[PDB]
């Protein structure tokens, strides 16, 4: 009855959220320890692991604040396939690949994506990958697996890469699967999704009352008549409306693909597939940039802060 | 923040349900409450899919989809040790199901309740009159497919059954007894004799999809009269121009009873508690997956 | 004990091998006579010389 004082006293304490503050330029221990928060990394010394508290069960405490740790999804891959110059926020999307017991992954950057599909955007997509080919028997059937109009179930994307290193042969990425997109390095900085500008439409600019929260980055895989295309919305409503509001701008294309062709089979009757990516916050997002390779550049959508959380394949029509 | 739901036993096990148990120490299993001890009638849908009552998917999957879900951890002689899946953290399961479909890393895991037979997954417990059934947890693709397929035996056996004009029993299962995923080619369990009068599963399901597509033209015909051209061009005209004159009551009583044998199929079709992989090694055959 | 790879492997966490060695046993025996009459004097007591 005393011993459990002692135990409810150490597991009693939530993090102090509110204080009382008293004047900005005093900078006591009470605010201090509002505002510290731990690290994921320390040296690898018997007092820097004892006082970063990396051997905490759960989180980091030196020795539940709505604070997760990500989780990583590793994939080896043909290092032709994945132009190594890439950056380290871009959304890869992993083809489940038909091979029964293959330890080698097929990961996919959208300019690498871009490519597949239609065998500046095309310019930086021949620089960054001079061989249209050795991504063209990664799908062994590309032809037959768009023409029954089933790519859409195939293509899992992964979120973002966050560390890439370089090996020579095969090669390891360490993308985010699922959760806050960060990085790990020993001096942590910021990790920012890059889109490709061409490729990435806005929603709320299309359309042009509430603020919410977050918005939504979406990706949107599409069989028009002269091929599939890769577009990325950013929404910040939420799925079900989506639904609806990608139909209504389909709508074009949906009366498009029935009267360019008719369709007399059955498979070909779906028009593409949307996927939601993750959240991100909906204020400052989205700060375009250039993605400066080494002759040439192409404009590039800059999400920072993401909140990668993949959703499966709905289908559009 | 911790999550053991240690159920107790009253009556302790013996060494053989401890052997059965240890093969499964890292499958998923319904409770029924999140509180920190309970008893054994709680546990993995018993009480829904018992045997002597005809079960059937539709309360299966609501059950399901309805309480929490817990792995479990440790077995001990008289206690079930075990840790229930909480949406914010991540957890490490195990495919050590009896119709063993290969995972793979970074796939959608969906937490199906069993069709592949009782016997398969149960650990039929003697000391205490309860039988763990555990339900099927499988990847997504393979469950629309497996789903597609169980339902289209489903009605084809029936049909067959109706008439024997109808179709040849080797036709329907030389198509629909395999699954096919990644060149993975399983053959399915399938019930060859199900029997009339339903009295088996997936006739609820089965009777519930057929009367959706036998009421589905006219619901058509009433939503394209209700407001173009486009819509009037993908079905052929006979399925447009049928009847144009039903009884008013008798029109609204089908459109609803259309409606609501859509909106539960269609909230069946997905596949209710989804689980998402991150790194699946085979070597151990341990994945680690999260609460989607 | 295992050594940090830089390049791309899946990486060997922690090993620990567990081996038992049992122990062989070994049955001797040889056998031996030894005469009644002479067992029969042990269990005598001899008076002449």
């Amino acid at each position: 009855r005393r011993r459990l004082q002692r135990r409810i006293a150490g597991l009693l304490p939530p993090p102090a959220r509110r204080l009382n503050i008293s004047r900005g330029s005093e900078f006591t221990r009470d605010v201090r320890g509002l505002v510290e928060e731990h690290a994921q990394a320390s040296s690898l010394s018997a007092a820097a692991v004892w006082r970063a508290g990396l051997l905490a069960p759960g989180e980091v405490a030196v020795a539940w604040s709505g604070w997760r740790p990500p989780v990583f999804g590793d994939f080896l891959i043909h290092a032709s396939s994945f132009n190594n110059a890439e950056a380290t926020g871009t959304p890869l999307f992993q083809f489940k690949q038909s091979d029964p017991f293959s330890g080698v992954d097929a990961v996919f950057t959208p300019l690498s994506l871009f490519i597949l599909m239609n065998h500046g955007l095309t310019r930086m997509a021949n620089l960054l990958y001079d061989s249209p080919a050795t991504l063209a028997d990664l799908v062994p059937d590309f032809g037959r697996l768009v023409a029954d109009r089933r790519f859409h179930n195939f293509i899992t994307p992964v979120g973002p890469l966050v560390e890439n290193i370089k090996s020579t042969y095969l090669n390891k990425i360490t993308t985010v699967v699922h959760g806050p997109v960060v990085s790990k390095a020993i001096p942590r900085s910021t990790v920012k999704v890059t889109v490709p500008q061409e490729a990435f439409v806005d929603l709320d600019a299309w359309l042009s009352q509430p603020c919410p929260a977050d918005a939504r980055l979406y990706v949107a895989l599409t069989y028009e008549e002269a091929g599939p295309r890769f577009t990325f919305f950013q929404s910040s409503r939420g799925h079900c409306q989506i639904m609806n509001i990608l139909r209504i701008y389909y709508s074009p294309s949906i009366m498009h693909r029935y009267a360019v062709v008719q369709p007399l089979h059955i498979e070909e009757l779906t028009f593409g597939a949307v996927a939601c990516l993750g959240t991100f916050s909906a204020t400052d997002g989205w700060r375009r940039s250039a993605f400066n390779y080494r002759g040439s550049s192409l404009p590039v959508v800059e999400i920072d802060s993401f909140y990668s959380n993949v959703s499966d394949w709905e289908v559009i029509l | 923040m911790d999550l053991k739901v240690v159920v107790s036993l009253s009556s302790r096990l013996y060494t053989d349900e401890i052997a059965k148990m240890q093969q499964r120490i890292g499958c998923i299993l319904p409770l029924a409450s999140t509180h920190g001890t309970q008893n054994v009638q709680g546990l993995g849908l018993g009480q829904v899919y018992s045997l002597e009552t005809v079960p059937d998917y539709v309360s299966m999957y609501n059950y399901l989809s309805d309480c929490t879900l817990a792995v479990l951890d440790e077995v001990s002689v008289d206690s079930l040790i075990l840790t229930k899946i909480v949406p914010g953290q991540t957890y490490a399961i195990k495919n050590k199901y009896q119709p063993f479909f290969q995972w793979h890393g970074t796939g959608s895991l969906s937490v199906m309740p069993p069709v592949f037979g009782r016997e398969h997954a149960t650990v039929k417990l003697e000391s205490n009159d309860v039988d763990i059934v555990f339900p099927m947890v499988l990847p997504t693709p393979i469950a629309e497919e497996v789903l597609q397929k169980i339902l289209l035996f489903n009605v084809y056996s029936r049909v067959v059954m109706q008439a024997p004009g109808n179709a040849d029993m080797l036709d329907v299962h030389m198509h629909l007894g395999s699954v096919s995923y990644l060149g993975h080619h399983y053959e399915l369990a399938l019930p060859e004799v199900p029997g009339p009068l339903g009295l088996a599963l997936l006739d609820n399901l089965s009777l519930y999809f057929c009367i959706m597509v036998t009421l589905l033209p006219r619901a058509s015909m009433r939503l394209v009269r209700g407001l173009n051209l486009f819509q009037e061009m993908v079905p052929d005209e006979i399925a447009r121009i049928d009847l144009d004159d039903l009884s008013v009551a008798d029109d609204l009583s089908r459109m609803r009873v259309m409606m609501t044998y859509l909106q539960s199929l269609a909230s069946l079709f997905n596949l209710g508690p989804r689980l998402a992989t991150a790194a699946y090694s085979q070597e151990t055959l341990t994945a680690t997956c999260w609460l989607r | 004990p295992t050594i940090a790879h830089g390049d791309g492997r899946r990486p060997s966490k922690q090993r620990t091998f567990i081996v038992v060695k049992n122990c062989h046993k070994h049955h001797i025996s040889t056998e031996m006579e030894l005469s009644m009459l002479d067992l029969e004097i042990l269990h005598s007591i001899p008076e002449t010389p």
